[PDB]
């Protein structure tokens, strides 16, 4: 199948605390395979994922070495929006990236993203055609005025098209298996109810990974999307993820709802009902 | 391996 | 401009009185970046709490996950209290066993 190779880039000040904090985060289908964290005596970039580890010492000194160009030229960007935005040299302040391929099974690029944010807003990204610049403001637009003169939209096509691809190749040979790693949910309904002529069913979704998951209740047939419950998909906190939903049912009728839950390690999706126990 | 970023 | 947390404070494992556990309080979709979260034990704040490192999503919100190791009771109660730029007063989420 596709597969997507991202950075995630942080850069935050903070006047009178210190220098900028920056951050390089780095992705491989969505999983943090590596990390540089500037707020460090002597900062590095780190594997996040056990298969990096087969990496030798030039690749790690190359990447630490980039990173810190990369936040000091950050630390400078800071300092220019400040200007851009005629904003206060007190206030912390933060840029943000998201730059990366994602390819198809055939290996070509079928996205490229460079796409920047400025304290939580779209700042200007890289247009699908890979060649234009989309500037949210008028800040924006000095630096797409910049990039268009200096020929920046270029310079990323080329790395999306190549260098990016390139590294995701080499990343996967050493990690493919282990991305396609799958831990189907293991399922469970629990019953729970106040002194009333009505009850809750949560349908518990646990242990699984990908997040990526869905979880349906039915009354004979029919999806109840209208009133059910549901939470966020979140970690447990041991690489895996849990999820729940649940529907208000008449005391006695709980036998006549039915829990689907729908997951890329399943077989096929798991049917269940309320057991009360023996 | 990340891009070396442009200046904005 | 800033957005408000979200947080959800569950057990890594369904939870049994007695049985050592994990408890997570999970903040999501804030901005900015910078937060102080603190779990708390019948009302008192917890020492030994750690933060996992800070992501952010494709929408730009940043989330982190702190969690703490627990035995939970019968009658013990926990939550999660986080203060952040976007809200006047720190929020307070409580432990819920059935969620």
């Amino acid at each position: 199948g596709p597969h997507s190779l991202r950075y995630f880039v942080t850069a935050v000040s903070r006047p009178g605390l210190g220098e900028p904090r920056y951050m390089e985060v780095g992705y491989v289908d969505d999983t943090e395979f590596v990390r540089f964290d500037s707020d460090a005596e002597n900062p590095r970039y780190e594997p996040r994922a056990r298969w990096m580890e087969q990496e030798g010492p030039e690749y790690w000194e190359r990447e630490t070495q980039k990173a810190k160009g990369n936040e000091q030229s950050f630390r400078v960007d800071l300092r220019t929006l400040l200007g851009y935005y005629n904003q206060s040299k007190g206030g912390s302040h933060t840029i943000q990236v998201i730059s990366g391929c994602e390819v198809g099974s055939d290996g070509r690029l079928l996205r490229g993203y460079q796409q920047y944010a400025y304290d939580g807003c779209d700042y200007i990204a890289l247009n699908e055609d890979l060649k234009t610049w989309t500037a949210a403001d008028m800040a924006a637009l000095i630096t797409k005025h910049k990039w268009e003169q200096a020929g920046e939209a270029e310079r990323l096509r080329a790395y999306l098209e190549g260098t990016c691809v390139e590294w995701l190749r080499r990343y996967l040979k050493n990690g493919n298996a282990t991305l396609l790693r799958t831990d189907s949910p293991k399922a469970h309904v629990t019953h729970h109810s106040r002194p009333e002529d009505k009850v809750t069913l949560r349908c518990w979704a646990l242990g699984f990974y990908p997040a990526d998951i869905t979880l349906t209740w039915q009354l004979n047939g029919e999806e109840l999307i209208q009133d059910m419950e549901l939470v966020e998909t979140r970690p447990a906190g041991d690489g895996t993820f849990q999820k729940w939903a649940s529907v208000v049912v008449p005391l006695g009728k709980e036998q006549y709802y039915t829990c689907h839950v729908y997951h890329q390690g399943l077989p096929e999706p798991l049917t269940l009902r309320w057991e009360p126990p023996p | 391996s990340s891009i070396e970023f442009a200046r904005l | 401009i800033q957005k408000t947390p979200q947080i959800q404070v569950y057990s890594r494992h369904p939870p049994e009185n007695g049985k050592p556990n994990i408890l997570n309080c999970y903040v999501t979709q804030f901005h900015p970046p910078h937060i102080e979260i603190q779990m708390l034990k019948n009302g008192k704040k917890i020492p030994k709490v750690e933060m996992s490192d800070m992501s952010f999503s494709k929408d730009w919100s940043f989330y982190i996950l702190a969690h703490t190791e627990f035995t939970p009771t019968e009658t013990d109660t926990y939550a999660c209290r986080v203060k952040h730029d976007s809200m006047a007063e720190p929020k307070t989420v409580y432990w819920d066993r059935d969620m």
